[PDB]
């Protein structure tokens, strides 16, 4: 689908994306990009350490129209699916990587 | 633009098995001027991307809607002339070509060079 949100409130919306991932100084700080699904769109904003859920939780903030739709991520070309949600971010190749969303 | 050296030798509709399975869900980078061979349906496919609207620094997903063109033509000509002429094509004149490039370096990427 294409943004379901309002550009007025696309910024409180990536600012309550923000203000929900909680940001460490002492850590070795990572960045991942996550290609969306309504048009390509990125966004830059992560912490050191989380989860996929913490992704899919960073996702549903920033738009409220991925919390009504499911779905599954997937990144470029292992030809394999994003599951296990609660995984980290060491044994899932998500290190500065490419996160692409089909919505189910 | 699918071209019979390549894709022919398997029909169907035009955004079939022979592009889905590693363009599934794609929004994966396509430039018009570049043309990939990509195996599928057990055959090599190439894909020359000859017109794209909107900011052609464009994208597509096979997963949308696709304004498939099913064409197959040969472009031996143009890819013969693809390349067609470079700096790499001339030689033993490389002082008269760097003068050339000092009289026209001001109409590219300088244009404020009259200061």
């Amino acid at each position: 689908v294409l943004n379901t949100s309002s550009p007025a409130q696309q910024a409180e919306n990536e600012a309550k994306a923000s203000s929900s991932i909680l940001i460490n100084e002492a850590e070795p700080t990572t960045n991942i990009q996550i290609r969306l699904a309504d048009g390509g769109r990125l966004v830059q904003k992560f912490n050191h350490s989380h989860r996929i859920s913490d992704i899919r939780l960073f996702i549903v903030d920033a738009r409220p129209a991925m919390a009504a739709t499911s779905f599954v991520l997937m990144t470029t070309f292992p030809n394999k699916e994003l599951a296990d949600e609660n995984q980290t971010l060491k044994e899932a190749n998500l290190l500065n990587a490419v996160i692409v969303q089909r919505l189910t | 633009l699918p071209i019979d050296d390549t894709v022919e030798g398997i029909t169907g509709n035009l955004f079939e098995v022979y592009l889905k399975p590693y363009f599934l869900e794609a929004y994966r980078p396509i430039r018009k001027g570049d043309i990939f061979l990509v195996h599928g349906g057990m055959r090599a496919v190439e894909f020359k991307v000859v017109e794209t609207d909107p900011s052609p620094y464009c994208i597509v997903a096979p997963d949308t809607v696709i304004h498939c063109e099913g064409e197959p033509i040969k472009r031996e000509d143009e890819e013969e002339s693809l390349n067609e002429v470079g700096y790499d094509d001339i030689g033993g004149c490389r002082k008269q070509l760097a003068q050339i490039k000092e009289m026209v370096e001001l109409p590219l990427r300088h244009p404020a060079l009259f200061k």
